[PDB]
Formats: structure tokens, sequence, C-alpha cells
């Protein structure tokens, strides 16, 4: 019970592809730029 | 002497208008302001770039950063003979006189300056960067 | 003192960047950002379709195109909504940015899908 | 929401580190209530952003059956898209008589509250 | 800000003053030398970091060291 | 001010673009952290190692994931001569219908890449057949990896935390690491050939589920308790033993054969348990040295404080060391890199020369790739060895401990060691490019028996005492009435004979003047970049130039234009100016290396002992000539498997060539450049509603020297990797 299904490359490429590098650099964008209190 | 107050009613030099002027510096955080009063209308040279006219007595400009106003002080100083002071304003309203500080232009020796950041020692004398490890920061051994 | 030219100081240029919906001071973010990408979505619907990987392809073309174009107004509208997460902490502020984002993502969505329904 | 856990419908779990949050549970709540009740009862375009904007310009048994619905709708996706049947019929097969996942997970969750309480 | 010191090498010969840019250097009375002058560095928030205070100093080894420190917005030299 | 970089308050407090570099760049210097104590220190440090290991298992479990769902190796271990070893399958939708039929290779479904990492030979040597094998240790280093980043987690924990007595103590460490790490591991390994890896090679598959009900040896554990453990080296594996099958085999569990398996071209598996069990008993027995809380044991500053000879040769001796390598992590990561660089260098002239697996040294292309990866991985290990040297020297030196030992005494006849290095790197670069373009005039001039050709009788003459009876001195192991010959004859010297006296492998390659003008132009950079990362270390505290250097920290960019301006004088620019002599060092090796081998594979190895004396004969038979399929990867006429070849070959150079922008223009000039734009985005209306949060400014000397070098190695690297691999993929 191990093989990922045939369809998984067209979902898994394009979400670390362009999704999380997305989420990604946004967060750490908000991250550099917060103010110190 | 006594520390000289900033006339914004001053007028200034004859210019007709650069590109390396003030930038949104001048308007969020600080601009500095220069002040000079001249013998006679005469031709010197901004630091900005370009030409300018003075005026016959009291003259006026402001700059951005510090070093172009010791670079007119230093122009206006050993080509004309001319004793400027240039003052540092803030978007508050807030005028900072410097320059000369004491009055006295910083390259004589005035009694009742007190001497800062001078080790009482020899550059061969400081301590090995060993005994300066895990302080609240990175230093030199020459800061103690 | 600052240069003067024709093109920074004209008056028919301070009265079109005056009309400017990005100008008008007392509009609401909201109907700024929706005029906004009704501009912009509309403009950039074409060239995905006239130059894109599918435009030798008929019918299909002008539907990749559009939804290409649909794709990057929302990455447009997060780069808004990241940029006011990061200036701010009635348009500039954080709220009216936020609705402005939102009023650009509604704006350009609406573009695009006139710019289709051609 | 376990023996010996401290805080840092609310009961204290908080393991990533806010009103805006809560309105967020709130509404995803809602809309998972209103999609597991057409899930289980199964078997335009201005008006809806007029609607939006008038939500977005302006108490437990809410949240909890939404939170109950959300975890029942990520059920829904979760054993349709593995075994490939309906709930009834996940339900049936359930019923009369991704495992590894499911099993690591499981013994992972509870070696988890053990290790808050070591640490 | 960058960390300006002066070490008692110094014979007062006021050249690190009239070659900083940026008035950060001035003279004291002092009595170790036979000028009977010292530098100091009052205002070293407004130091750059260039060096001519350095290159203008005559004396082996230098008697006004430079360590360049954290950076501001006076210190990089921004007029923006 | 701002969050980031929460470590440093003045980093925090900078209003331009150089905090979120200086965040990234000063993240995993602890030393230098604002609130950093020493037990704050080494406790960062272990939780980051267990990163580290947590990454490296997760890299493992991945690579054995890929090759176990979109590979060949099922497929591979039925014919591991003609079928193509399979990396990971393509999903580009960037691609067009001639690349997928082009990357589709055979025999897959969809795009594929082959690799040229040896695993699948690596892999079927230790004993692996299927592909749930893989699954199953694909999901066993996950779940390792999962352990070590909880780990660190775990000892980041304030129950968990270890003081500093326990990372300060070395005879600990040392019996653990030697007799547990080291020994046991080693015997737990040898536990696996003999139990699983040598029966997977005879054809019994011995997995979990009969590991306990399949005999090793006929007579398991008898002669290991009675002592005849000669007994497991009766029968070994006949020399027409088919791998992987029962025809030929043997009983033999240790044997000592010396030289190579016959079918695979590989070393005896019987030889590697062996191997492992003699060294497992080795490092067991050298871990019971030190002084544990037992009462026997050395206690290593006793060692050092007595090791100081007499007469005052090396003054003190070592006296004082062990509180100064105790104290520094850097003088521990510079010796624990110089060691592993060695050893790095060790296993990649070892592995070319004695190839372990099964079916590598049939594979070029794996054997070229791996050979040039941990050279260069050697090469880099090296010079941070040296650069965390000069780290030690700046920051962890303290002379009043030191006053008088070796270490004292190196700093102070610094100037004869930069003065010799000096002298014998002018003497290889004189004399070696003198007899290169020596001979290239008398290439151009028709008249090549005119030539300087220098034979290399010294290395030919460690060849015959290695026993190739090829140059005809014929002693120590070439001659038959040797001593050495006739002890070691009996038992390893008829595989090692002849494997060395085979001429079709890597085993002691015939040299010729051309190996003699290369090693002189390897000894020529070794000595180079030891020059210049000598005189970083030791002029690192200091120099005439400037003798305050010390106090301005490691990597600073200068110290102005005054007393005739000082350009890179840092320790850090010694290093940074040291990197490209690593890289043109490694360049040559691998250069040569690669067409040495080219010439074995094709056949003709006169074309390289011809061509080989002159530097045109480089430049026109190895890199003009083997990059003939290489460019034509793509071209107007179609394209073909080799384009993502040519495609990264011109990618490195552009990376290469893009490096050089900062190598050699210096900040001012875009200093006034980005003024400038500052001006023109201020002023433009309906885009000065947009402003930054950082203020722009130019990247400074430092991040300017550290970009070109990284932009300039990555296009080195991607160029060469793309030429050898394509090279020799496409012609072999
Ligand atoms: C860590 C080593 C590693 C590397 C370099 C790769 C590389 C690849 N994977 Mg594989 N993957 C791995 C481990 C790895 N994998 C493991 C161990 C599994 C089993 C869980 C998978 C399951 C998997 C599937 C189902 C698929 C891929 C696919 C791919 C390809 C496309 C990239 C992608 O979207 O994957 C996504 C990566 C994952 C799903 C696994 C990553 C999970 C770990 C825990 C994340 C680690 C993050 C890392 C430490 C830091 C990165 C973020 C940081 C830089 C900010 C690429 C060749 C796709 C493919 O085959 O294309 C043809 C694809 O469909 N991978
Ligand atoms: C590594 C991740 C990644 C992936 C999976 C893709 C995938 C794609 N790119 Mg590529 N691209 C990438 C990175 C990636 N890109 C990068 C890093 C660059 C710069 C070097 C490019 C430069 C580039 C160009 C110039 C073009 C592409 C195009 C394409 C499309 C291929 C052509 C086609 O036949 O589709 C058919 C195309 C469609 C059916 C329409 C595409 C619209 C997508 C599907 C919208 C996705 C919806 C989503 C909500 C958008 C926001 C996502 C965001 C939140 C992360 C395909 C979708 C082509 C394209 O965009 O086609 C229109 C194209 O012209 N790419
Ligand atoms: C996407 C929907 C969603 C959103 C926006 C939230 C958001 C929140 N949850 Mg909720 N939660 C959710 C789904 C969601 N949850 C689901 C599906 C469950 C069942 C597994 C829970 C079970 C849960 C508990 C038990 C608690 C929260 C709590 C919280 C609050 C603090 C946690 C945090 O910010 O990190 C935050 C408002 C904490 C809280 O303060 O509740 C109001 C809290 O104690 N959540
Ligand atoms: C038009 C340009 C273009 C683009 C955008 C792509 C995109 C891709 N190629 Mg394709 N390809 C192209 C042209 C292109 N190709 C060309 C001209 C050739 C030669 C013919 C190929 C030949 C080719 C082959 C042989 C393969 C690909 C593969 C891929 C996919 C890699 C998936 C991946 O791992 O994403 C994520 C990207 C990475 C992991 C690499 C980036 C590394 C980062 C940037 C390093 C720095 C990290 C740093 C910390 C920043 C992190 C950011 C953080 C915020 C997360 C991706 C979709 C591979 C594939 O299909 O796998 C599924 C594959 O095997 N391509
Ligand atoms: C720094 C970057 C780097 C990279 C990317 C590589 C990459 C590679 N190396 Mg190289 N190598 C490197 C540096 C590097 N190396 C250095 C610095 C050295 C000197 C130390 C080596 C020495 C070396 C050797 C000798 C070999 C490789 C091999 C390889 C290849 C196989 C992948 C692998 O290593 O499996 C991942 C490995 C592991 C996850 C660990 C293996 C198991 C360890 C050794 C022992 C486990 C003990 C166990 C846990 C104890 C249980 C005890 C019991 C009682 C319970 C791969 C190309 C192999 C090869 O070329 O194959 C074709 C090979 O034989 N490398
Ligand atoms: C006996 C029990 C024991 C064991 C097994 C270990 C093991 C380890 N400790 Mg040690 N430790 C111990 C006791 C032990 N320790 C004690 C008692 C103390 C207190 C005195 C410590 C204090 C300590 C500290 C402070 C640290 C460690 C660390 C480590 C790790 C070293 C890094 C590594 O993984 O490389 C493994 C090394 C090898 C596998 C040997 C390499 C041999 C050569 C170079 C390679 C060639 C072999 C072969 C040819 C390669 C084949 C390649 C393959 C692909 C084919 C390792 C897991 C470090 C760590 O990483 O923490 C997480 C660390 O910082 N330990
Ligand atoms: C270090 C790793 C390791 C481990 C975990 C094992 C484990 C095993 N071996 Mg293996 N083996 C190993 C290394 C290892 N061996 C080495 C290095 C060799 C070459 C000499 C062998 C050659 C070998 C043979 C020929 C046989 C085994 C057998 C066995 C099994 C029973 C042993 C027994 O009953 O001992 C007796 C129990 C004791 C408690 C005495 C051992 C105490 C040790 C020596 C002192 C502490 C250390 C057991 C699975 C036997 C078997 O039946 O396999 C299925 C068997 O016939 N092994
Ligand atoms: C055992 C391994 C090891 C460990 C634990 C350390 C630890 C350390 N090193 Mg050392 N060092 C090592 C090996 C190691 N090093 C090696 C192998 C080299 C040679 C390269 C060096 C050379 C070296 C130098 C010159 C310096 C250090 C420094 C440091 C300290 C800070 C690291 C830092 O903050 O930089 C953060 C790391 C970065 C910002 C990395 C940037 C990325 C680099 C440039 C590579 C970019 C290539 C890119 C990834 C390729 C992408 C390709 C694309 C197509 C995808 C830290 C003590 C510094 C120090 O002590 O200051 C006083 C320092 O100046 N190291
Ligand atoms: C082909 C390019 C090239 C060459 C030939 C050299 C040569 C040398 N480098 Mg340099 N270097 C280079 C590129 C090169 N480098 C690059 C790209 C970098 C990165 C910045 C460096 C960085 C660097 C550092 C850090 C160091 C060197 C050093 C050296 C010298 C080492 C000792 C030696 O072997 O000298 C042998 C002498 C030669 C190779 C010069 C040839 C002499 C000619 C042929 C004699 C005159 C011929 C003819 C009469 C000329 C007439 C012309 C007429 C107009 C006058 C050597 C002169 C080291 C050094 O200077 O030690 C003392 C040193 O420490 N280099
Ligand atoms: C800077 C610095 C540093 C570093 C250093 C280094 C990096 C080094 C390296 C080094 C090295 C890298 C070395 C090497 C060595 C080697 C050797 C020493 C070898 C030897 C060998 C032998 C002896 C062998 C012999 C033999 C043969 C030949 C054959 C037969 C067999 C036999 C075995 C007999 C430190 C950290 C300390 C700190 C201080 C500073
Ligand atoms: S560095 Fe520039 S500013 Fe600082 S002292 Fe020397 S001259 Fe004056």
């Amino acid at each position: 019970p191990f093989v990922p299904p045939s369809w998984a490359p067209s979902v898994f490429v394009p979400l670390t592809g362009l999704v999380l590098p997305a989420i990604a650099m946004a967060t750490l964008f908000v991250y550099i730029e917060k103010e110190a209190p | 002497w006594t520390v000289p107050t900033l006339n914004p009613d001053t007028p200034s030099p004859i210019f007709g208008g650069s590109t390396g002027g003030l930038l949104r510096k001048a308007q969020t955080e600080e601009f500095y302001v220069i002040t000079w009063e001249a013998k006679k209308e005469q031709i010197f040279e901004m630091p900005t770039g370009g030409a300018a006219i003075m005026r016959q007595g009291p003259n006026l400009l402001k700059f951005g950063k510090k070093e172009q106003c010791l670079a007119l002080t230093t122009q206006l100083r050993n080509k004309f003979k001319l004793t400027p002071c240039f003052y540092r304003v803030f978007p508050d309203g807030k005028v900072q006189y410097l320059h000369p500080a004491d009055g006295v232009y910083p390259e004589k020796v005035n009694a009742g300056r007190v001497g800062a950041n001078q080790n009482m020692r020899r550059i061969g004398q400081n301590v090995n960067p060993i005994k300066v490890k895990f302080s609240g920061r990175m230093m030199s051994p020459a800061e103690i | 003192g600052m240069l003067e030219t024709p093109v920074t100081s004209a008056p028919i240029v301070a009265t079109y960047l005056s009309n400017l919906p990005a100008y008008r001071t007392g509009v609401a973010p909201v109907l700024r950002g929706v005029e906004i990408g009704l501009a912009h979505g509309f403009l950039l619907a074409g060239p995905f379709i006239k130059l894109g990987p599918l435009r030798n392809v008929p019918e299909t073309a002008e539907i990749a195109g559009s939804l290409s174009a649909a794709g990057l107004v929302l990455i447009l509208a997060l780069c808004l909504s990241i940029y006011g997460s990061a200036q701010f902490q009635p348009l500039f502020s954080a709220d009216g940015w936020s609705e402005f984002a939102a009023g650009f993502l509604v704006g350009g969505e609406a573009g695009v899908a006139w710019a289709y329904v051609c | 929401w376990y023996p010996g856990a401290t805080a840092p419908g609310d009961y204290g779990f908080d393991p990533l580190r806010l009103k805006w949050f809560r309105e967020a549970e709130l509404t995803n709540g809602r809309w998972a209530m209103a999609a597991v009740v057409g899930i289980l009862f199964t078997d335009e375009v201005a008006v809806f952003a007029v609607l939006e904007g008038k939500r977005y310009e302006i108490k437990l048994k809410e949240l909890k059956n939404g939170r109950l619905a959300m975890l029942a709708f990520l059920g829904f996706c979760s054993q349709a898209a593995v075994y490939g049947k309906g709930p009834i019929e996940t339900l049936q097969l359930h019923l009369a008589d991704v495992g590894p996942e499911t099993a690591v997970t499981v013994a992972v969750l509870c070696v988890l509250p053990m290790i808050i309480e070591a640490t | 800000a960058h960390i300006v010191k002066i070490y008692d090498t110094c014979i007062g010969c006021t050249q690190c003053v009239r070659a900083c840019p940026l008035d950060v250097l001035e003279m004291v009375p002092w009595d170790g030398c036979k000028a009977s002058q010292m530098a100091s560095a009052p205002r070293t928030e407004d130091c750059v970091g260039c060096k001519r205070c350095e290159t203008a100093c005559p004396t082996d080894f230098l008697s006004v060291r430079v360590y360049l420190g954290s950076e501001s917005t006076r210190s990089m030299g921004l007029s923006y | 001010h701002k969050l980031f970089p929460k470590f440093s308050q003045g980093l925090a407090q900078d209003p331009t673009t150089r905090r979120i570099w200086y965040g990234l760049a000063m993240a995993h210097d602890f030393e230098s952290h604002d609130g950093m104590t020493e037990e704050n220190l080494y406790q960062k440090i272990f939780a980051s190692h267990f990163g580290q290991l947590s990454i490296i298992f997760l890299w493992t479990s991945g690579n054995l994931f890929h090759v176990a769902w979109q590979g060949n190796f099922e497929q591979w271990v039925t014919d591991p001569v003609h079928i193509r070893p399979i990396a990971h399958a393509i999903w580009d939708p960037h691609f067009g219908q001639p690349a997928v039929e082009a990357f589709t290779r055979g025999g897959a479904s969809g795009p594929v890449n082959i690799s040229t990492s040896g695993v699948y030979q690596w892999w079927y040597t230790i004993g692996m057949r299927t592909n749930q094998d893989l699954y199953v240790g694909s999901v066993f280093l996950a779940l390792v990896s999962a352990i070590f980043l909880f780990a660190g987690w775990l000892h980041l924990q304030p129950n968990f935390q270890p003081s500093l007595s326990w990372f300060k103590d070395a005879e600990s460490r040392l019996n653990h690491h030697l007799s547990g790490l080291f020994g046991v591991s080693s015997l737990a390994w040898t536990g696996h050939l003999v139990h699983v890896a040598i029966p997977e090679s005879r054809g019994q598959h011995v997995g979990w589920d009969n590991f306990l009900s399949v005999l090793p040896h006929p007579q398991g554990l008898t002669p290991f308790f009675t002592g005849n453990w000669a007994a497991y080296a009766q029968s070994p594996d006949t020399a027409s033993h088919v791998f992987g099958t029962a025809q030929g085999s043997g009983q033999a569990i240790l044997t000592f054969l010396g030289g190579f398996h016959p079918q695979t071209q590989s070393l005896w598996l019987t030889d590697m348990a062996h191997h492992h069990l003699a060294i497992a008993v080795i490092f067991i027995v050298a871990g019971h040295m030190y002084r544990t809380n037992f009462g026997i044991g050395h206690r290593m500053q006793a060692i050092l404080e007595a090791h100081t000879p007499p007469s005052g040769s090396l003054g003190a001796g070592h006296k004082g060391l062990f509180d100064t390598v105790n104290n520094s992590l850097h003088f521990q990561l510079g010796l624990a890199l110089a060691s592993v660089g060695t050893i790095t260098s060790l296993v990649a002239q070892h592995m070319y020369s004695l190839p372990p697996y099964a079916f590598q040294a049939i594979d070029f292309t794996t054997q070229a790739a791996l050979y040039t990866h941990h050279q260069y991985i050697a090469g880099f290990i090296m010079c941070g060895a040296f650069a965390h040297g000069a780290i030690f020297f700046i920051r962890d030196y303290d002379p009043e401990q030191n006053k008088g030992n070796v270490l004292a005494r190196m700093l102070d006849h610094k100037e004869a060691l930069i003065s010799h290095l000096s002298w014998v790197s002018l003497f290889l670069g004189f004399h070696t490019l003198g007899l290169y373009v020596h001979n290239d005039v008398m290439q151009a001039f028709g008249t090549p028996e005119k030539q300087i050709l220098i034979e290399p009788v010294f290395a030919q003459w460690i060849q015959a005492a290695h026993g190739k009876a090829l140059y005809g001195f014929d002693f120590l192991l070439s001659s038959k009435t040797s001593a050495a010959f006739a002890n070691g004859q009996s038992l390893w010297l008829p595989g090692w004979l002849d494997a060395i006296n085979n001429n079709q492998n890597s085993l002691f390659l015939t040299i010729g003047p051309g190996d003699f003008l290369v090693h002189h132009a390897i000894a020529l950079g070794l000595h180079t970049t030891t020059l210049i990362l000598v005189k970083g270390a030791l002029d690192a505290r200091g120099s005439k130039l400037m003798p305050d250097k010390k106090d301005f920290g490691y990597s600073f960019p200068c110290d102005g234009p005054g007393r005739g301006g000082t350009c890179d004088i840092s320790a850090y620019d010694a290093f940074y100016l040291a990197v490209f002599w690593m890289l043109n060092t490694i360049g040559w090796v691998t250069f040569y290396w690669h067409w040495k081998h080219l010439t074995l594979w094709q056949g003709n190895v006169a074309q390289f002992d011809e061509s080989s004396t002159y530097l045109m004969g480089w430049l026109r038979d190895y890199l003009w000539l083997n990059s003939s399929q290489l460019i034509n990867g793509y071209n107007p006429f179609g394209m073909n498997s080799l384009s993502v070849w040519a495609w990264t070959f011109l990618f490195g150079h552009l990376i290469y060539a893009t490096g050089f922008m900062f190598l050699i223009s210096w900040r001012g000039y875009w200093q006034e450049l980005i003024e400038t734009l500052v001006w023109a985005h201020e002023k433009t209306p309906l885009a000065n509603l947009v402003y930054w949060k950082d203020k722009p400014v130019a990247l400074s000397i430092v991040q300017a020297r550290l970009v070109g070098l990284a932009h300039f190695s990555v296009g080195y690297i991607f160029t060469y990797a793309a030429f050898l691999i394509a090279s020799t993929s496409g012609r072999f």
C-alpha cells in the first residue's frame, strides 16, 4: 500500500511549484516588514 | 557666543532648480538648512550640481544629508572666506544648531570642549578578541 | 528649488491626473479598486489570448487567455494585500487598502469576464 | 480538551499561536454546516458580491456544530477521495464487518498529548 | 553608528579634523603632546566611516581608528 | 524599528535593504548574536546538528521513494548492462510533444530522467531486489528523520538542555564515538553483509521474514567459538559466478582475495565483510583508550603536556593545547573539515580505482559523476577548513594561554612559511607553464620530436612496487623472488596481481609524460591554494600593512584608501581569493580524470598519451571534440534527450558571466545609479503612491564578493556537470 496515484504529479508539482512558494514568500515578506513595538 | 536661531524668512540664492534636491526624507525624517552672510553678489557651485548666484547679505539653502552642507561650507570657507552655519530641521519643526557647535570652528582648540572617545593608550595596548567573547553583542577589543 | 518642465507643471496634466481614479480624494477605496480593476483586467486579457501557448487552437485560445488573465489578476490582488499588510501597521490605511485590494480583485475579474463576453 | 492540558466555544487549544480568526471560524463553520446538510440530504455574480460586501461591512452550539460539520466535510472529502464511494456506502461497508498514516497518525497524536506533559 | 577612537599617540596636528567631511572630530585641550592638543570624537552618530581621518593621520601606527559598526540612515550617507 | 532579525537589534535598526541580506547571512553565526552565552551556544549548535541529521535522512528517504515509484529498479536488476537507471519522472507542462517523446526513453510510460548517482548499483550490491524493499527503506528513513527533528526540538526544551560540562567532555565522547559510532556501526554493517547482502548475491532471499531461520554459514558459530575462523574462508565464490544467482557460488562469508569479482568488475562482498569486521574490532578496541568514570584510561591533557621534546626545538611543545582545542569550536571545526575533506578525496580516488558496487565501472557516466561530485565537495570542505582556522585565530586564540607552544611558534615563523610556499608556487608555475608552452611551440612548428617529455619514473617505480610488470623495474611485488611476494602470494596477491596487470580498468593506470605534466599542475594548484589559505590564516591577527586586523574581525570590507589603499586585506577575502584556486585545481584534476578515462573507455589511450602533452591538444581533443553532441541537443532540425544538458550548459555559462559583473564592477557606481532610480520613482506620478518600506541601497562590498563568487561557482559547477554528463552519456 505504497504507490501514490496516477494523478499525483498534476497536483503535487504545481502545489510546491506555485502555491507553497506564493504562501511562503507572502508570509516571509509580512514577517520581514513587521514593526517592533 | 550664543546659539543662533534659524530664520526661515531668509532669501535664497538665485537658482533655476535642479533634479538633485530634496526627496521624501526631507518630508518624513529630516533635512538640513545652511545659512551664511555674503559680502557681495558672486557665483558659487551648488553641491547637488549646477551653478547659483549668492545674494548680497543673508543667504539660505536647504539640503538632504550632512555632507552636502559640509561640502558647501568648505567651498564657502576656503574659496570665499565666509563663515556659514548649518542646522538640522525636523518635520515637527524642531531646529538643531550645529557646526560650529562651540561657535569656534573645530579645526582649532577651544577651552571648554570635553574630550570624547579617547582611549588613553596605544593601539597595540588593546586586548585580544578572546577577552571580549560572549558579551551582549559583537564587540571590538577597542570598545573597552 | 525644483526644475520646471511642461511635463510636470502643465494644467492639462494636472487636470488629467486629478481626474484619474487614484486621486479624487473623496471616493471610496472599494470604488477606486473596482474602477482600476475594470481597466486593468480588460487590458490584460488581450496578449494572453493573442500570444499564449494555445493561440493557434480555435475556440480555446480566448478561454485559456482569459483564464490566465484571471489568474494574474488573483496574483496581483494577493500582491496588493501583502503590500497593505506590510505598509500600514482613506486609501492609505489598513482597512482602506484591504477594501481597495478586494475591489481590485472584483473589478479585475469583472473586466476579464467582460473582455471574454466579447 | 485533554486531561492535564493548560491554556496559552474555546478550550485552550492553540499549538501554533484573533477576532478576525473567530469570525472566520464562524463563517467556515456556517458554510460547512450548510454543505454537510446538503451532502447528507443529497442521496449570480454581482448579487453575490453585494451580499458578501454587506456581510463584510457588518452562542456556543453554533461553533460546536460548526466544528463538528467541518470535521464531517473533511470526512466526506477524505473517505470519498480514498474509498471512491459515498457516505452511505462507506458507512455500510464500515458496519456489519492510507492505513499506515491513520495508525501512525493516531499513535503520533497520543505521543503528542504525552509530550506536552513532559515539557 | 561607527566606533571612532582616539589614541594617546596624537600629536595634535589637526589633519584628521580638517579631513573629515562630516564635522565629527574636534580638538580639545590636553597635556600629553607638545602641541597641547588632542583629537576627540563627540559626534560619531553622524560618522559615515569614509576613513579620511585615518588617511590624514601621520603617526605610525594610527592615532585615530574607525571601526565600522551598525548602519543607520546617517551613517549610510543616504539623502533619501 | 523592525523585528527581523531577532538575533541582532543592530541589524534590526537598519532602515535599508541591507537588513534583509545581513539577517539571511548572519543567522547561523551564533557566537555573535545578542545575549549569547556559552551554554546557549553549544545547545543551539546541538539542535542545529539534529536538524542537519533530519534533513539528510529525509533526502535519503526521498531518493528511495522516487526510485521505488518512478524508476526501473526491478527491471534493471534483470540486465544491468543494457538498461539505463531512471531517477524520477518528469512533469513539465512547458514541454512539447517532441520533448515528451524524447525524454520518454524506455522502459517508461512518460518522460524520465536517467540517474547518474550510482544508487541502483549501491542498492543492488547491498541486497535490494524489489521495489517494496525500497518502499520499506523510504518509510523507515522518513520515520528516522522525524525522530531526529523531534530530538532537536526535545533537546531544546528546558528539562532536557544539556549543561556545559556535558558538551566539554572529550574522553567520554571519543570513547563512545570510536567504540559505538564507528566500531559497533561497522560491526552491525558486517552483520548486514553476512546475513543479507552475500546470500542475496547467492540468489537466496533473506528478508525480515526468514533472517532468523536461514543460516549464514552451514556451521553457524561453531567455528566462531572454537576459534576455527578459517572455516569461514573455505569455498569462496568461483571465478565463473553469475552475481545474484546460485550458479558458481560458494559457502564462504569472510575471505581475503584481493582484486575484483570477474563479472561485476567490483570488490568481493566477502572481502568487504571481512574488512568491516576487522575495522569494527579495531575501532571498538580503540574506543577503550580514554579515561571515563572507571579509573583506567588515558588523560588527553596529560598526553599533550607530556609530548614536549627536549632541547626546546618545539619550545613548550603541546603545552596548553587541550584548553585551546576544548574551548574553541572553530579549531574543532577546522580539524573536522580538514579530515573530512581529505577523506572525501580518499573516497573519490579509491572508488574510481577500486569500484565496490556490482556493475559500477561499466556505467561510465556514474563513474565520472561520482568522482567529480566528491572531488568538488572535497575542495569546498578543505577551503572551509582553512577559513574556520582563520576564524579560530581571530576569535578564539588566546596568546597568553599559548605562550611558547607549537601554535605560537607557527605565528613566529609565518614569514618563512609563506616565503617557501611562494617559492614552490612560483617554481611549479614557471616550469609547468614553460614546458606546456614549449611543447605547444614544437607542435605548432611541425616538430613533435623536439618537445620536452619527462618520463614519470618515480610513480612508475611505485607502480612496479605495487606489482605492475609493465615498466620492467621488477621489485617487491613484481619480482617473483621477493619476500613480500612470496609471503602474500598464498592468500591475497593472486587476485591483486591479475587486477593490476589488467589494463582494462582504473586500477593503477599506465602513466606517461602527459601524466607527469598534469600531476605537476596539480601540485601547483595545491601549493598555491595552500599559499593563499595559510597566508589568510597567519595574517589574520594582523600584518605590517594593518597591525590591528584582529580588532575589526574576520570579514570586514577594507581599511580605506589610506596607506596606499587596502583592498581585500581581510582573511575572509583571502579565503575568497582562494576559492578561485580551489575551483581551478579541481577543474584541472577532473579534466585530467575525465579525458584519461574517456580515452580508456573508447580504446585509444594513445590519443591521450599524444595530445595530453600540449594545451592545444587539450583544447582541441577534449573540450572541442567531446562537446559535439552536447551543443546539438537542440537545433533548428529538432531536439533529443541531451537538450536539457545543452540548456544547462548555456545556463552555467550565463551564471558564470553574471558573476563576473559583481566580481569586476564595485559598489559606488551602483549606489549612484540606485539614487537616480530613487529620484525617478519618487517623482513619477501615479507610481509614487507606492513607496518602499526598506530604503533601497547598493549591495555592500563583502556581499558583492560573496554574490559574485556564488554566481561564478554555480555557473562553473553547472557548466562542467552538463558537459561531463552529456559527453559521457551521449558517447556511451
Ligand atoms: C526531501 C527530498 C525530496 C526531493 C528533493 C523530492 C523531489 C521531488 N518530488 Mg518527492 N517526495 C519525497 C521527497 C523528495 N522529493 C518523499 C520522502 C515523499 C513521500 C512522502 C515524496 C512524495 C512525492 C509525491 C507524491 C510527488 C513528489 C514529486 C517530486 C518532484 C516535484 C517536486 C514536488 O512537488 O514534490 C513535493 C514534495 C513532497 C510531496 C514531499 C515533501 C515532504 C517533506 C516533509 C517536505 C520537506 C521540506 C524541506 C525540508 C524544506 C523545503 C521548504 C523550504 C525550502 C522553505 C521532485 C522531483 C512529484 C513528482 O513525482 O513529479 C513527477 C509528486 O507527484 N514527491
Ligand atoms: C514551477 C511551477 C510552474 C508550473 C506548474 C507552471 C505551469 C505553466 N506555465 Mg509556467 N512559469 C513558471 C512556473 C510554472 N509554470 C516560472 C517560474 C516562469 C518564469 C520563468 C514561468 C513562465 C511561463 C510563461 C511565460 C508561460 C507559462 C505558462 C505555463 C502553462 C503551460 C502552458 C500550457 O499549455 O497551459 C495552458 C494554459 C492554461 C490552461 C491557462 C493557464 C492559467 C492557469 C491554469 C491559472 C491557474 C489558476 C490559479 C488560481 C492562478 C493563481 C495561482 C497562484 C495563487 C499560485 C502551465 C500552466 C504559459 C501560460 O501561462 O499559458 C497561458 C505561458 O505563457 N509559464
Ligand atoms: C520555461 C522555463 C521552465 C520552467 C519554469 C520549468 C519548470 C519545471 N521544470 Mg522544466 N524544462 C525547461 C523549461 C522550464 N521548466 C527547459 C528549457 C528544459 C530543458 C529541455 C526543461 C527540462 C526539465 C527536466 C528534465 C525536468 C524539468 C522539471 C521542471 C519542474 C520542476 C518542479 C519543481 O521542483 O519546482 C520547484 C523548484 C525547485 C525545487 C527548484 C528551485 C530551487 C530553489 C529556487 C533554490 C533556492 C531555494 C531558496 C531557499 C528559496 C526558496 C523559496 C521559498 C520561499 C520556498 C518545473 C515545473 C523537472 C520535473 O518535471 O519534475 C517534476 C524535471 O525533471 N524540466
Ligand atoms: C556533502 C554533500 C554530499 C552529497 C550530496 C553526497 C552524495 C552521495 N554520496 Mg558522498 N560523501 C560525502 C559528501 C556527499 N556525498 C562526504 C563528505 C564523504 C566522506 C565522509 C562521502 C563519502 C561517501 C562514500 C564512501 C559513498 C558516498 C556515496 C554518495 C552517494 C549515495 C547517497 C548517500 O550517501 O546515501 C545516504 C547515506 C546514509 C543515509 C547513511 C548510510 C548509513 C550510515 C553510513 C551508517 C548507518 C548506521 C546505522 C544507523 C547504525 C545502526 C546500529 C544498530 C546497532 C541499530 C551520493 C551521490 C556512496 C556512493 O558513491 O554510491 C554510489 C558511497 O559509497 N559518499
Ligand atoms: C555510543 C553511543 C553514541 C552514538 C551512536 C553517538 C552518535 C552520534 N553523536 Mg554522540 N555522544 C555520545 C554517544 C554517542 N553518540 C556521548 C556519550 C556524548 C557525551 C560525551 C555525545 C555527545 C555528542 C555531541 C555534543 C554531538 C554528538 C553527535 C552525534 C552524531 C554524530 C553526527 C553523525 O551522525 O555522523 C555519523 C558518523 C558516521 C556514520 C561515521 C563517519 C565515518 C566516515 C567519515 C564515513 C565513511 C564511512 C563509510 C565508508 C561511508 C559509507 C557511505 C554510504 C552512503 C555507503 C551521531 C548520531 C553530534 C550531533 O549530530 O548531534 C545531533 C553532536 O553535536 N554526540
Ligand atoms: C561542518 C560544517 C560547517 C558548520 C557547522 C559551519 C558553521 C559556520 N560557518 Mg562555515 N564553512 C564550511 C563548513 C561549516 N561551517 C564549509 C564547507 C565552508 C566552505 C564553503 C565554510 C566556509 C565559511 C566561511 C567563509 C564563513 C563560514 C562561517 C560559518 C559560521 C556562520 C554561518 C553563517 O551564518 O552563514 C549563513 C549561510 C549563508 C548565508 C549561505 C549563503 C549561500 C551560499 C553562498 C551558497 C549559495 C549557492 C546556492 C545555494 C546555489 C543555488 C543554485 C541554484 C541554481 C538553485 C558558522 C559558524 C562564517 C563565519 O564564521 O563568520 C565569521 C563565514 O564567514 N564558513
Ligand atoms: C591564466 C590565468 C592566471 C595565471 C597564469 C596566474 C598566475 C599566478 N597566480 Mg593568479 N589568479 C588568477 C589567474 C591566473 N593567475 C585568477 C583568475 C585569480 C582570482 C582572483 C587569481 C588569484 C591569485 C591569488 C590570490 C594568488 C595568485 C598567484 C599566482 C601566481 C602563483 C605562483 C605561480 O605559479 O607563478 C608562475 C608565474 C606565472 C604563471 C606568470 C607567467 C610569467 C610570464 C610567462 C613571464 C613573462 C613572459 C613574457 C616575457 C611576457 C612579455 C610581455 C611583455 C608585454 C612584458 C602565478 C603568477 C599567487 C601569487 O601571486 O604568489 C606569489 C597568489 O597568492 N593568483
Ligand atoms: C589554518 C588553521 C587550521 C587548519 C589547518 C588545516 C586545514 C590543515 C590541513 C592539514 C592537512 C590536510 C594535512 C594532511 C596531512 C596528511 C598526512 C600527514 C599524510 C600522511 C600519510 C602517511 C604518513 C602515509 C603513509 C603511507 C603511504 C604513503 C603508502 C603506504 C601506506 C602508508 C600508510 C605507510 C587549524 C584548524 C588547525 C587551526 C589553526 C589554523
Ligand atoms: S570616517 Fe569619515 S567621518 Fe568618521 S571620522 Fe574619519 S572622516 Fe570624519
